[PDB]
């Protein structure tokens, strides 16, 4: 999808004059909508790798 | 103005001149006497504190040794790891030694360290080719590899060990090298057999045989009996003559 | 009742794995009293182990009761920082509970053979 | 903690022959079940039955050993070898150390009576 | 400055730049103090080790009381045959020190009586726990433990009182996670 | 002054052992935009690259070996050699100290009474595939016969050219005698 976004941006850059100030605003709402999904991806932390053998951080407690 | 091209040629600088060198004559063991009396007192405390286990103790030049039996290894190690005065937390080494003249030929040796008090201590047991030894991996995880070594080298079996297997010697090696019955060269050797196309193990044959030269050993006693350094507080009293 | 020996999270002191202990002195006092209890109950009075650990816990406990500052207590108890002192207390207590089951004060279980413990010193063997 | 490897058994010296009987039988069973793996992992030039024959021979070697401690030692050594073989630690040479017979006949004269040994100075 | 630098270039024994190139280097250098590291040919390894004059005057070095020819017997400076014995103490030899005492603090009867008293312990006549229970407070608190009653600690031969260096003397500044102990 | 319980004045912690505290984003004496610029323009990276470039303009250390050799010392230990006296007689007397102290047991000697009534060798071998080049053999000889040359250029295509015999050593000493005299004249006083 990010490749399809950046490839769909090609017509804008090659028609940028003829779509003066209208298609500008249109592509901004386009990019903002796509930035939303990027925001969802980051804050989920999808691309992060997760480790199983965790370092213990409990406390050492002795029953008396 | 100054530069490496105008740098001082130190090679010509005048050098110290000493006419006579004065080095006093001194024994290196007079340095140790007070520490030795201290180690004797500490060992005496430990023997009084664990009479069930400690058979004896020796001292020699800021080195202590405690003699025990295979049953007493885990308990004494717990004392030496957890007691306040003896926080011997680090495991420096494990070693076996072969004394075939004994019934129990092997003599396992633990060395220990206390970074807290800045001291080392030893701990000796005994074993046989069939009588095992308890493993202190329950306490010191670093003993894992050292006990695997002592097994592979001498054949001692460390009971309770999660994975006791050879570590140094070849994967199919049959024998325990550092035994005094094991010949230097071993029993086998390897070559490439062009026929089978495989590294193959064959009986040993050397093109120059081993020459020992331990037959030139001295016939005269080289270093006579030493010198007592026991503190007088640990010498068995002489009764007054009358 | 339960006690906190070692915080494995929080503010780090200069050692790794050890972290600042909130309210150490009460924990030290409870652990010292529990060690004295196990010794006074399960161990013989005439055993050197008991007397040694008793004087040790009593003296460390006095240094913990009279003093309030931890830096001072550390300069008096010559065993690391106070968060290491609590761990020494815990280890001593568990050793007491273990030694109550074993019987170190008893007489020798295995007596070595005469051939054992002879090392190249008998003047007539080599 | 330094954890044990795959097929590791903790060294435990049984006090009786009746338990070691069972442990030895489990070891023999594992060797047999794993013999095809010993044929795949090591590029072997003979049969799985011949491997099982050699295994039976190696267990018949010490069939008549009545001292308990020596039996415990033998069992521990055998479990070591099973761990060495099933995990692909050994290479082909260290494994075919156990199969001299399968390799081609070494020459012609293999003395078996006195006179040949004398002619070869092996008596 | 401190006792450990920084030091300029004209005291470092390296092959540097000369002329306008030095002005350019001191301009374009992160630290103009620094050296190229190539040694100075006239000095380094000159004269060559196989042509040192000092080898003709050289004589085997010595120390006075060991080179003395008259009152220098070997049996006084034989430190090998004076080696300290490996002492051994089994429970027998320790209970005698307990039931009896030592040459420094005797508690033994005179005559053949005390001799056989030693003999009773040389053999299994009295045990270590028996004489641990037969030991008065002055014995334990003064020969097993301390006079104060506390057990002895693992002795140190050469004690080390540590000290911390912070700030400017330290090897690294404050921010870094390493410190410096004297 | 002080009485200690399972402790000491050495094992008491250092005065300042307790590290102060980790600093947070607050209590940061460097504004957010400054460390942001260092974060986005890769400052320390450019600095390291410049320290790399300054080396690009400095003298390389390399030498051309076959035309320029590296430093060599009289104490150096390379190939072996058996020397002679100025008379032309060989120095070896078969004391067999070189055969005894040698760690690797490379040396192999066999002597007998020479026709002129003297003690001399008929066999002196060195397996340079057993040799570790320790120099204990040039140290034991009480006549300075066996030596170790600075030569290191004696590689071969076969392993049997390395089982040096007496003749191969006597010629090697006839060859390198001038170099051996330099090294001996500047090494003997210390040896
Ligand atoms: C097509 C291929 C042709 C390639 C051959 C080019 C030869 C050539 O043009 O010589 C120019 C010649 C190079 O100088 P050089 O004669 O070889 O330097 C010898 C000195 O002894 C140098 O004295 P030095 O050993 O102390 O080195 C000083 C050095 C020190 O350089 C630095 O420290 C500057 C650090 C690099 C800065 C990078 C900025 C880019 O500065 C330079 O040498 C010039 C570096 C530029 O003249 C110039 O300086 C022109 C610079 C352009
Ligand atoms: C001539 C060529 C010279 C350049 C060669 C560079 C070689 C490759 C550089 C490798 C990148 C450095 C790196 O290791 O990146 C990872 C690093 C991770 O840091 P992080 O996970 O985010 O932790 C945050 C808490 N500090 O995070 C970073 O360090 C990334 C830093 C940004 C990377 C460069 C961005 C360049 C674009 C500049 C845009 C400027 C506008 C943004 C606002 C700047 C405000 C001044
Ligand atoms: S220097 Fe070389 S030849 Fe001489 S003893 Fe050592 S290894 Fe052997
Ligand atoms: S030490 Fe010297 S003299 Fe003696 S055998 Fe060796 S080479 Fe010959």
């Amino acid at each position: 999808p990010f490749d399809l976004e950046i490839s769909t941006l090609l017509p804008y850059v090659m028609s940028i004059y003829l779509v003066s100030n209208y298609g500008f605003t249109i592509v901004l709402l386009f990019l903002l909508i796509l930035i939303i999904g990027f925001v969802y991806e980051i804050n989920t932390n999808a691309l992060k790798i997760n480790k199983h053998n965790k370092p213990n951080t409990d406390s050492l407690i002795y029953k008396l | 103005a100054p530069s490496w091209e105008n740098i001082k040629d130190i090679r010509l600088d005048p050098k110290v001149h000493v006419d006579e060198v004065y080095e006093p004559i001194v024994n290196p063991a007079d340095r140790y006497l007070q520490h030795v009396s201290d180690l004797h007192q500490y060992a005496k405390y430990i023997m009084a504190a664990l009479p069930k286990y400690i058979q004896g103790f020796s001292v020699w030049k800021d080195e202590l040794t405690l003699h025990v039996a295979p049953s007493a290894v885990i308990p004494v190690t717990t004392f030496l790891r957890d007691n306040t005065s003896t926080q011997y937390k680090s495991i420096i080494d494990i070693t076996a030694v072969d004394y075939p003249s004994r019934e129990n030929r092997f003599e396992v040796v633990y060395n220990f360290l206390s970074v807290r008090h800045n001291s080392r201590i030893r701990l000796k047991t005994y074993a046989t080719e069939v009588t095992p030894v308890p493993s202190i991996t329950c306490l010191y995880e670093g003993a894992n590899w050292f006990e695997r070594e002592a097994y592979d080298m001498y054949g001692v079996f460390f009971e309770g060990h999660p994975d006791l297997r050879r570590i140094m010697t070849d994967y199919g090696f049959e024998g325990h090298p550092l035994r005094k019955d094991f010949p230097l060269t071993g029993y086998t050797e390897v070559r490439w057999d062009e026929e089978k196309r495989r590294v193959v193990y064959e009986p040993l044959e050397l093109t120059q045989a081993f020459r020992n030269f331990s037959a030139g050993s001295t016939a005269w006693e080289p270093v006579g009996p030493g010198r007592d350094d026991r503190p007088d507080s640990f010498k068995l009293p002489t009764p007054k003559p009358e | 009742q339960s006690v906190l020996v070692q915080m494995r999270e929080g503010t780090p002191i200069g050692l790794t794995g050890i972290y600042q202990h909130p309210n150490p002195r009460p924990a030290l006092i409870a652990l010292y009293e529990a060690t004295l209890k196990e010794l006074q109950d399960k161990h013989p009075k005439d055993s050197v182990y008991r007397q040694s650990i008793e004087n040790l816990t009593a003296h460390r406990k006095q240094i913990v009761e009279d003093n309030e500052v931890s830096e001072v207590i550390e300069n008096k108890i010559g065993a690391g920082l106070i968060e290491e002192v609590v761990i020494q207390a815990h280890e001593e207590l568990e050793l007491a509970k273990k030694m109550s089951e074993w019987k170190p004060w008893e007489e020798l279980e295995e007596k070595p053979l005469e051939d054992q413990w002879v090392y190249f010193n008998k003047k007539g063997v080599e | 903690a330094i954890i044990a490897t795959a097929f590791a058994e903790t060294v435990k010296f049984s006090g009786s022959k009746q338990e070691l009987q069972k442990r030895t039988l489990a070891l023999y069973r594992q060797f047999l079940r794993g013999a095809p793996t010993f044929a795949d992992l090591y590029e072997v030039q003979f049969s799985i039955p011949t491997i099982r024959t050699k295994i039976r021979q190696e267990f018949e070697r010490h069939r008549f050993v009545d001292d308990l401690s020596i039996q415990n030692v033998l069992y521990a050594k055998g479990h070591m070898e099973y761990q060495e073989c099933i995990n692909f630690w050994k290479q082909q040479a260290q494994f075919l150390k156990y199969f001299p017979e399968e390799d081609d006949i070494q020459g012609r004269h293999q003395p078996s009576n006195f006179v040949d040994k004398f002619l070869k100075n092996r008596a | 400055m401190l006792p450990g630098g920084p030091v300029p270039v004209f005291k470092k024994y390296t092959v540097g730049s000369k002329g306008i190139w030095e002005k350019l280097r001191v301009l374009l250098a992160i630290a103009p103090n620094r050296s190229t590291g190539n040694p100075i040919v006239p000095l380094y390894r000159v004269p060559t080790p196989g042509s040192r004059p000092e080898a003709n005057v050289y004589q085997d070095p010595s120390s006075y009381p060991t080179n003395d020819i008259a009152e220098n017997p070997y049996w006084k400076r034989d430190h090998r045959r004076a080696y300290p014995q490996t002492a051994f103490f089994d429970q027998k030899t320790v209970t005698g020190l307990l039931e009896l005492g030592s040459e420094a603090t005797p508690r033994i009867a005179d005559g053949e009586a005390g001799t056989k008293a030693l003999a009773n312990i040389a053999n299994g006549g009295v045990s270590f726990t028996q004489a641990l229970g037969k030991s008065s407070k002055d014995v334990i608190y003064g020969e097993v433990l301390t006079v104060n009653g506390l057990p002895p600690v693992a002795p140190t031969l050469a004690p080390k009182q540590w000290k911390i260096i912070e700030g400017e003397a330290a090897i690294y500044p404050k921010g870094y996670p390493c410190r410096t102990f004297h | 002054i002080n009485i200690y319980a399972g402790g000491s004045a050495a094992a008491a912690p250092p005065a300042g052992f307790r590290i102060h505290r980790p600093a947070t984003w607050e209590e940061s004496e460097e504004g957010a935009l400054s460390k942001a610029t260092k974060y986005f323009l890769l400052a320390e990276m450019f600095r390291g690259l410049y320290v790399v470039l300054e080396q690009f303009f400095r003298a390389p250390y390399t030498i051309y070996y076959p035309f320029e050799k590296g430093p060599v010392s009289p104490r150096f230990r390379g190939e072996h050699a058996l020397r002679r006296y100025p008379s032309g007689e060989e120095r070896c007397i078969a004391c067999k100290l070189c055969e005894a102290i040698c760690p690797a047991l490379a040396i192999t000697i066999d002597a007998e009474e020479r026709i002129d009534g003297s003690r001399r060798t008929t066999k002196y071998d060195i397996d340079m595939t057993k040799c570790i080049y320790c120099g204990y053999c040039q140290e034991s000889c009480p006549v300075d016969a066996i030596v170790e040359t600075p030569n290191v250029e004696y590689a071969t295509e076969t392993r049997e050219e390395l089982l040096y015999n007496k003749e191969k050593l006597l010629a090697n000493g006839d060859k390198w005698e001038l170099e051996l005299q330099y090294a001996l004249d500047a090494d003997a006083p210390y040896r």
